[PDB]
């Protein structure tokens, strides 16, 4: 059943980049592992040690103000931003995809002006908080600075926080 | 009114019991008089998970009662208790017990503990009725209640004498039931005497326990019997064969109570016609392991047949098996899907089969110490060295 | 059953006949008609053309299909029974066709057949 | 007597991604070997030491929710899944080749949304157990929580069982 | 609302390089993180740390001498230079991208000359000081001996300044 | 049945240090041995003399104030305090691990200031009082000014008490 | 609640050493313990003693004169310098942790002057007094010549003080 | 023809610890030796003195209860324990080794909590008896309360014992 | 206002170094301190005791003569030389830190000659005479044998020089 | 209550309602809100976006999330009230959000129970 995404657009505070951002980058959801390999067996087996630094980053081709203006905020997870994507499906009916990421916007670079050639911003928001949902329906929602990493509603550090006693 | 500080209240609480939570329930089925405190109508079978429970729920001093602390004595388990008004002829009492489905609203009596799931989840795996159980009857349907449940039921004798408790075994032989003949002599702090129990509770209590920390696969034959003194009648143990007199209950199907002041448990064999089912540890092993299965294999049960949907299943199996044979629980095992049986027309009927042939941990006993006080090694020390 | 109330139990409905013993068998052949109609509304009026029943026949070929591709059915046949399509019937508008199809079994009652043995005994324990 | 690959499919729990799949990845089988050079001998000779960290990976172009729902959760070796690929043969008949593999999902790469390219989410189960079978006949068997090195039966751990006494 | 850069040019010290400039770098914004995982949680978080070194660049591809006649010298932070940059926009009206920066030459580095390829001299100036405006409007103002990150107007190191006593 | 652990708090008297500890350590229980060699034996044996001088460290990076206020208190095990630690295990559920030592800060160590850098403070109570707990069950208790050494319930110094008179 | 060490400035006598200063390091505030053992107990338990010899050291890669002059100077305690630094924190207010120290600057250590390296002088000033303070609080107040170690107001040895009739 | 060691268990009490032991160390039988320098000759020899302190250990990385309710039990070699071992060879056929050691657990290190790494206990039992075995064939039998030095069935000190009229 | 060191050139008697001398020492002035503890205060203190032994050290890597024919020369303190030292400074003007430091050559180490590595000769003159001077600037003068240690003019053994009555 | 006027004494309030017994309730109901409102100042104008509804369910599970991480709640929930929004409502500017939260309730009445027994009697004294 053929979905594929078509089409893209991304905020940052309420302000629309309908316009310029010819790529988005969803924060790479990875666990941690270490390889874990010990007594009583030969090959490893691998352990949820929890995430990785999730860092998100899109690059609008524009000179925007409205990106810049939140580089190096003294506040960090004041930058927000939300990362909708539209997936078509050969059937029509499109699947909202989209992914609100409070974070610290961290670094920017504008690459090479070239004088005839999008000169292309980039940036790269080191990600505090994220949910991404599909079809209006969450997915995930991975908030460290709380231990909230939480697939569909049920929240797998919810045993983790007792021991903790949080 | 509402104090605002820090009350020092002085009350007299004696002493907690302590005790490893469990997860093994337990269907108990006892008497008790319903009066102004005990609230819990005879036949709705309320739940436990503490003795203050079932003193609210029971009166302090009633037969249900004192069940629950003997199995609470050994662990923090759910216990599923109904209420049997106390009757008066020994009959009456039998018949009360046992119940039925008289009363159109709702199944009396130990068929109550059908309830059990459905009403708290809390399907008795171990069946119990304290002194209730004497009785050949009542007997019989702990043994009809248990299979129709898979639960190992755990009576008590004739308390007195051993001539009468062999004969009482002899009339079963039915896998399940699993008989326990001293009665227990535990000394009551209230009346502050040697009360007298009936052993059956304190049995499924230290099942519960020897489920928990042990696993639910190991047997409770070596098992200390938490709190309890003496039994009704000393049991003699010792090596020989002999007339040993636990040797002896314990060569008529019956576990018994041995050492110091009722040290402990002794006996994991089970009243069975068949010797295959001859360990209590085959039978809760085989009934447990598929409990497991089931619930895991929830999903299994609707579901649009797919291309994948035997492989499904006999994977699904496959994980839950070699889980608990990583854990202990068996050694080695096998499933797969009978093709013998597996058709069209079972298929289009929804139904379709499996095998899961495996081997269940022979719990070691008899260890035959084979001893010769020799005088081999007398040159090699002594004699000028 | 199931504690508190946990879940439904029972795909069976009340019916003499036993091929509609399954909810899953009424309800699949109901809906999938509702799907077909709401969908062939053009096909219930137009002035019937030479390729009109090949338009029809194939506009069920797609539906049909699709409900095959997401599941719902498996495999399906349609086609114009010939043994009623004449002039007659279709001077007075009427026409016909078949759909046969097989729906999904649900699988109930698995069998799970288990026996204790002693099989793999020495495979362990015995020296090893 | 050419063989080749023609069509792929992947199972996560039973639900059919006849779809969204363009790239499965079986788990490299590959042992630990550390080259063995030592006295008497010039040139070294790789010693079983053990198989490497088992890890495959598949990779859905759809938000298909049915395989992100799966990240990081707290059961390790809940995500099972099942790998099967139809190699087809000059002669016409078919080898299924399939590969279930009970593992912890581990990661989730959703690339550079373009607005003009298949998204292409990205997935890496660090594979615990791993059962590859060939026209319906058990190849290999790979459980390292337990030792079960099983090369089409014949288990290679049923040596070192013993020895550390499992 | 596409903006895109269009033209570019380049001074140094008031000469204007409308000429010889074929590519541009404005210094990459990046600010030090360092990934703060720590008790309580799972999944790192990241950290206003202060920046990275800017560091700009341009290349000439002539053999222009105002600009050769920085390198190594003695004052570190002579060099000035101001990187303007016009970015079109389909609405016609030209956004002025213009980025003084007050930094030290550095290196030059001319490529391989070749007898038929523009031999493409190169520059990186350490940048000291910098100050990015987009519309005749402060975005960025970064001067390190001073400590003055300021985006636009506001400075988000006068909270550090204080408890530094500068 | 790996186990390993995943997620770490640390307390000091209630006040969560949910943030700031990057690193705990539970004291190193260890006995005092004395190799006990002596006539009519070669190679020696070693005796159960008593413990070691318990001592635990933690060390936020943050200047923490609950920490700090607590160095050098003229009332010695005035400071509580409670390591808890989340083991997470294979199989999801996690073994609550749980240290409460009543003890003594001892001292503090603030490491380079570098201006680049996490300068994390540290700490090392001289620990009195220690009970650690596994799963909510008492493993060990150890208090030397009382002599309750004891595994998990029974006290192993039971018998040196009574020859004490104590 | 992140917090970590942004920024560091540092003082000798007002004169702000804002440029040279890659390092700072306060004084290690630690008790002298002694472990007691003793009758009626196994496990010793560690006692106040009063406390360590505290040393602080900074270190300026530049010929500074401004420390440099302070060495060995006649008058002990008459070099006096405050070792401010800035806490970041994510939540933006930063916290200013400042200690002023009045000591007597003992040693001086420039390293290996290389021809391509940062000379890097060094500097040990033997505390006398030490005040240290966390968002204008006091939090330590450690005066030797005068027995006056105050935890953020209470002065623990105000007890001492009285018996030895200071 | 090269063995070497592919996988390893340890024992306790029964208790298999396949899962958690990622090192095992057998105690390192050594001699005493006193190098005897003395007349009529130069270069010393060295003699038979009797062992040394034989310690083992062991280190588990999870909170495993089973090893650390031996620690400090007052029946100082009730801890029993066995360290099997198999060497694979590259002809096949494994080489059981292993070695049985009743002794006292002594001392438990736990060390540093980081919230991102295998937390590792650590053991190290003072042992008392100590039987090391290959291939099921007693290579060594070490007990110092006895005196039964016994390389293979051998006792070497069949001929002190005598003259020591034990 | 970064300083930092740029070149350095080593004198010895007049003949310049200008070429083998890839590291300079200076000798590090330090005090004798002896922490003071003593009755009415907890917490030691530190005195002024007199410097420690200043030896500067460099490391010609040349068979350089006009420094090996220095070694154990007779007349100790006959080895004079001077550490000249450039200090940058970002604006330029570079800051002369000179050293000079009659003493006795004392020791050489020719380190591994290894037929493909600087050789490295290495010196460590036991300084006697020290006059360390900072932009032509007397900010030293230790003087032993005399009793003349001179921070910047003020000459701090002025008082005990009387005492002496020297 | 206690020596020379030591402290305070009563975290209860004058309230016919029962809910709003601890003044900890009040304080933490109101002073939650304005750490809200000054915050969601940026909210109270603007021309509604098809993402305005969302830009402020965020933005309050922000300010409420860090609440709950500096212990001022315990849990929380915050969403767009569906049964109220509505086009005649937005057309004049309205809109309604739901902000369902618990608050710590204040430690009090810590019931201290003690028996003076004589259990550890015979573990000490006699004999040992």
């Amino acid at each position: 059943i053929p979905q594929t995404l078509t089409n893209t657009n991304l905020f940052i505070d309420g302000v629309s980049f309908a316009g310029d951002v010819p790529s988005l980058t969803l924060p790479k959801l990875a666990v941690k592992t270490e390889q874990y390999r010990a007594g009583g067996m030969d090959a490893p087996v691998s352990i949820d040690m929890g995430l990785e630094a999730m860092e998100a980053k899109f690059s609008t081709n524009g000179a925007r103000r409205e990106a810049l203006n939140f580089f190096g905020l003294a506040d960090q997870s004041a930058f927000n931003g939300v990362f909708r994507g539209s997936f078509k499906g050969q059937k029509g009916a499109s699947v909202p995809v989209v992914a609100t990421l409070r974070g610290l916007l961290k670094e920017v670079d504008p690459g090479d002006w070239k004088a005839g050639e999008k000169a292309e911003f980039k940036y790269a928001v080191a990600v505090s908080y994220y949910k991404l949902e599909v079809d209006g329906r969450e997915v995930y929602e991975i908030d460290p600075v709380n231990g909230v990493r939480a697939i569909n509603g049920v929240d797998q550090l919810a045993g983790m926080r007792n021991d903790l006693g949080l | 009114s509402f104090f605002h500080g820090v009350t020092v209240t002085n009350v007299d609480i004696g002493a907690r019991t302590i005790a490893l939570p469990a997860s093994s329930v337990i269907g108990l089925c006892d008497v008790f008089t319903p009066g102004a405190q005990a609230s819990a109508k005879p036949n709705v079978p309320v739940l436990l998970t503490s003795k203050k429970d079932a003193a609210a729920a029971f009166g302090i001093g009633s037969s249900i009662y004192l069940a629950c602390e003997a199995i609470y004595n050994r662990a923090q388990a759910v216990i599923v208790a109904v209420g049997v008004e106390t009757a008066e002829t020994p009959e009456a009492q039998a018949s009360a017990v046992i119940g039925g489905i008289s009363a159109a609203g709702e199944r009396t009596g130990l068929q109550a503990l059908l309830d059990g799931k459905s009403r708290f989840n809390a399907q008795p795996r171990l069946l119990v009725a304290p002194g209730h159980s004497a009785q050949q009857a009542v007997a019989t349907a702990m043994d009809g209640l248990a299979e129709k449940l898979r639960a190992i039921a755990i009576l008590d004798g004739p308390n007195s004498t051993d001539e009468a408790a062999v004969a009482y075994a002899k009339n079963f032989g039915s896998k399940r039931l699993f008989m326990v003949d001293p009665g227990v002599q535990v000394w009551d702090s209230a009346t502050n005497a040697a009360r007298n129990a009936p052993a059956s509770a304190y049995a499924a209590g230290l099942f519960a326990w020897t489920d928990a920390e042990y696993g639910f696969w190991s047997s409770p034959s070596n098992k200390e019997i938490k709190g309890v003194t003496g039994t009704s009648r000393p049991v003699e143990f010792l090596d020989g064969d002999e007339t040993c007199r636990a040797n002896l209950l314990n060569n008529a199907n019956i576990a018994t109570i041995i050492r110091d002041d009722g040290y402990r448990l002794w006996g994991n064999r089970t009243l069975s016609s068949d010797s295959k089912w001859a360990f209590v540890t085959r039978v809760r092993t085989m009934d447990l392991v598929m409990d497991a299965i089931l619930a895991g294999h929830k999903w299994a049960v609707d579901r649009g047949i797919t291309k994948t949907y035997v492989k499904d299943v006999t994977e699904g199996l496959r994980a839950f098996m070699r889980d608990l044979k990583n854990q202990g629980a068996v050694i080695n095992f096998e499933v797969y899907a009978d093709p013998d049986l597996n058709s069209a027309s079972q298929l289009a009927q929804g139904k379709v089969y499996w095998n899961i042939r495996f081997t269940d941990v022979p719990p070691a006993e008899n260890p035959n110490f084979r001893v010769e006080v020799t005088d081999q090694w007398l040159t090699e020390v002594l004699d000028v060295a």
